[PDB]
């Protein structure tokens, strides 16, 4: 019983009478602390009181909706997992410093720890430590993605060949021998890279919305 | 550098130590009912809000400085802010 | 490329790269079971000497997870867990000074 939501508050100001990014683990488990509580005090900066009421209504739609990890859900327990691989795509920015990289993800073995991996690559990048957290909810909001879509398709997660076609395609493939050592063409990619930007950079990305 | 104050009823905590009060406020690290929720993640969260504050005694430590420096969920990080300031370990010379 | 002195502690002395052990199975079951066939012994076995022939060319030097999945395939998390394990019997990263 582990259901930690990867919340993504995103609200603009002109279809939103407010500006705000923000990103989130909410332990759906622990009902306890009260969401509009909790969002005003993340928005100490003010028509506060209706603002407070359409975040609550975004955080409480996401946790409404989110499809907690259906392996530890439908008795399974595989070790190893069933090789279902994603393609985990990474693209932070922390003040001055912006982490592009990729990586392959096995959504099907719940051993797998994102705070442990996000931990041990902010040690190996020597990344500041916000990366940690911001690492790890992009691990698992990207893992609950495929989650949810192999949900509403009746998948069973047990381990059969994936129906769709087109969810099916974005598994990596079966990895023979001969395919261990990556080409010269894939790591490029899959590898990270850590570049400063200034503030006039981070308004033409910000701008590609 | 900084020379902290908090008030005379706080001088229990410890850095290093874990003391009844905080098992008794925050019972949900030490049920050992969930892996993530240890007391070793307890001191790591806690004093990561004691000390970071004890930088800059006169700038307010909140829950989101809290949540994007430490891999803990928001709910518990909140509570934990909440107890923190109860005892005046946090925030104390705001 | 003049090789320098190979340096493991004296409990792995039983580690051979051209074979897998008996404690090697019972640590990393997930290469083990015969369900997955990406994770065989054959690709346990180039995961694995990848990560302990790179550190041996300069053992001075942290070998990491990074430079592990930049190289080769497969999922992230199971190479995390050996490159663990093989920082546990000294295997990796011995003598990163």
């Amino acid at each position: 019983s582990e259901q930690l939501v990867p919340i993504r508050l995103e609200f603009d100001q002109d279809r939103d009478r407010f500006f705000l990014r923000d990103t989130l683990l909410w332990n759906k488990n622990d009902k306890l602390i009260k969401i509009e509580d909790f969002v005003d005090d993340m928005l100490r900066d003010y028509t506060r009181e209706q603002h407070i009421d359409t975040i609550c209504q975004s955080i409480q739609e996401q946790i409404q909706e989110f499809q907690g990890n259906p392996y530890i859900e439908l008795n399974q327990d595989r070790l190893g997992g069933d090789d279902l691989r994603i393609r985990i795509k990474l693209d932070i920015v922390v003040g001055q410093n912006q982490l592009i990289d990729q990586f392959e993800w096995d959504i099907s073995n719940s051993d797998n720890c994102p705070e442990e991996f996000a931990e041990s690559m902010c040690q190996e990048l020597e990344l500041p430590g916000e990366f940690v957290t911001a690492i790890a909810h992009s691990i698992r909001e990207q893992v609950h993605m495929y989650h949810k879509s192999l949900a509403l398709l009746g998948y069973n997660f047990d381990g059969s060949a994936i129906e769709d076609d087109d969810i099916r395609s974005r598994m990596l493939p079966t990895i023979t021998l001969d395919d261990v050592y990556r080409p010269a063409a894939e790591s490029k990619i899959f590898t990270p890279n850590l570049l400063q930007i200034s503030a006039a950079e981070l308004e033409r990305l910000d701008k590609d919305k | 550098a900084h020379e902290i104050v908090i008030p005379s009823y706080s001088k229990w905590f410890n850095l290093e130590k874990i003391h009844s009060i905080e098992v008794q406020s925050l019972p949900e690290f030490f049920t050992n009912r969930i892996p993530s929720k240890t007391p070793e993640v307890y001191m790591r969260y806690r004093n990561f809000m004691v000390n970071s504050y004890r930088l800059n005694p006169n700038e307010y430590f909140s829950v989101t400085t809290a949540r994007r420096n430490v891999s803990g969920d928001a709910a518990a990080l909140f509570r934990l802010h909440k107890f923190l300031t109860k005892w005046g370990l946090i925030n104390y010379q705001v």
